[PDB]
């Protein structure tokens, strides 16, 4: 898709009235594919360690988040397509420069590959950024084709601030989310009963971010 | 109020972020 065209007409004003922006069929069924069979390559080869938190404390993570995950820079043999996503994520963000908010997004984390096992696993109410540690949006690209939210579950349910409804996000192949990670935009990830695959990049404000880092590096 | 930090996905805060 057109990246200017989406980035200003679409993802800018549903981010700035919404905080959070659907894109269904991103990329299209064959790289949508193509791009679960790398996930899939990394589950299969022992790639996913437990999710982690900001800061751990006498809680198991995983009283917390029952996801397993590995991070990809984009360049890795295998991981080609994903890189592609990161690479089409960013386009958009570019874009979007200086219209998201008052932020200046000037980078990201590597990306995110995640898996929720089934077996009931899920993410507590939770927010992605409460403490300004540089991200301000949460992208997030589900590849998960077949399936059932009503039989499997694994709905994403956020709570934008001030609205009279919650937003549920079904995991459904080939969409493309965006939300703002800081508290206006709380959210869980509700138990999953089959296996579910989602691949986020937090993008991050240039002067949040600078200030997260020094006080990171003066302790 | 509950830390929300020990919520929070984990990002690495070293080495550097990809830049744009």
């Amino acid at each position: 898709l057109p990246a200017l065209k989406l980035a200003l007409e679409y993802i800018v004003p549903c981010m700035n009235k919404h905080g959070i922006c659907v894109v269904d069929d991103f990329l299209g069924k064959e790289t949508g594919q193509q791009i679960g069979d790398e996930v899939r390559a990394l589950h299969d080869t022992g790639k996913f360690t437990d999710g982690q938190l900001v800061s751990q404390k006498s809680d198991s993570s995983k009283d917390i988040r029952g996801d397993k995950i590995t991070w990809i820079e984009g360049k890795e043999p295998g991981c080609e397509t994903i890189g592609l996503l990161m690479s089409s994520m960013d386009d958009l963000i570019r874009h979007c420069n200086g219209k998201l908010g008052s932020y200046k997004i000037n980078g990201r984390t590597k990306a995110m590959v995640a898996c929720y096992p089934g077996n009931g696993t899920g993410y507590v109410r939770h927010v992605d950024n409460p403490n300004g540690d540089g991200r301000c949006v949460t992208c997030i690209y589900y590849l998960n084709k077949d399936w059932d939210a009503k039989v499997s579950g694994g709905i994403l349910r956020i709570f934008p601030e001030g609205k009279a409804q919650f937003a549920d996000i079904e995991p459904k192949f080939d969409r493309l989310l965006f939300f703002w990670s800081d508290r206006r935009n709380p959210h869980e990830v509700q138990p999953a009963y089959a296996t579910r695959y989602a691949i986020t990049v937090w993008y991050f404000d240039a002067d949040e971010r600078a200030r997260a880092k020094v006080k990171y590096l003066t302790g | 109020e509950l830390d929300l930090e020990t919520l929070a996905p984990y990002i690495p805060m070293d080495g550097e972020d990809f830049q744009l």
